[PDB]
């Protein structure tokens, strides 16, 4: 689907992303537990090569 | 179940059964440059020495 929802970044892995490596975006983005946050931790540090 | 005592009977049940083993990286060239009926499945997930 059109992604404007931001549970379809985690609905979708094929459109891949990343951030600047502040704690704004990588900490905050870790902790603070929500479910597709932490889908976007999850792809996140396991594509952090 | 699917916890494996040694490497090859790991290999047997990957090779039978809808089983998915979990070998480090090198053991995975090996067998992958070996038999051409298996597969590695995404990137390295960790950085052991």
């Amino acid at each position: 689907s059109p992604i404007d929802s931001a549970d379809d970044l985690a609905k979708q892995t094929k459109i891949e992303y990343g951030a600047v490596e502040d704690g704004a975006t990588m900490t905050f983005f870790k902790k603070s537990k929500i479910s597709t946050y932490d889908k976007m931790w999850a792809f996140m540090s396991s594509r952090r090569q | 179940s699917v916890l494996v005592k040694s490497n090859e009977e790991g290999i047997q049940r990957v090779l039978t059964s809808d089983y998915a083993f979990l070998m480090e990286s090198t053991t995975i060239e090996f067998v992958t440059q070996r038999n051409c009926n298996l597969t590695q499945i995404g990137g390295l997930i960790d950085s052991k020495g």
